[PDB]
């Protein structure tokens, strides 16, 4: 989109776009999220619906 | 062995059998609907089970 | 002085998307019965029954 800024507005609101903390979420990262001992414990069953 | 998989609870195996149409043979104490119509069996109804 | 040309940007972002918090709310977490439950060595936790 266009934008009309002052460069320090536009230094700051750059910052903003390009350093995000949103990262990609799959089901990979959630099973990856669980602990590695649970995940492997046999008394639990842990399904991705 | 549908008495381990009960007892276990993890249906990873059974359901990759499954979705893969991997011929199997579930073995265990089961109950069944006895079927007389032939147009069921042309049907295919017990596949859908 | 405000020039135009110094001023007008282009901001580029993602056209959508949505972030999660609780990523364990998409496990589905289900558990043997308690009489079942194994211990480390893949035995009983308790086996005096």
């Amino acid at each position: 989109y266009p934008s009309i800024l002052h460069p320090i507005d536009h230094a700051f609101n750059e910052y903003f776009l390009q350093h995000q903390l949103v990262e990609p979420l799959n089901n990979d990262i959630i099973f990856n999220y669980i602990p590695e001992r649970i995940r492997n414990d046999v008394n639990y069953i842990l399904n991705m619906d | 062995n549908l008495e381990e998989l009960m007892r276990t609870g993890d249906y990873a195996q059974i359901t990759n059998m499954l979705l893969n149409n991997q011929p199997v043979a579930l073995v265990g104490a089961l109950p069944f609907i006895t079927d007389s119509s032939v147009i069921s069996l042309v049907a295919k109804l017990d596949a859908t089970v | 002085q405000f020039d135009f040309r110094a001023s007008m940007h282009m901001l580029t972002s993602n056209l959508t998307f949505t972030v999660y918090s609780d990523l364990l709310a998409f496990v589905s977490a289900d558990t043997v019965e308690p009489i079942n439950a194994v211990a480390f060595d893949n035995m009983r936790i308790m086996n005096e029954l």
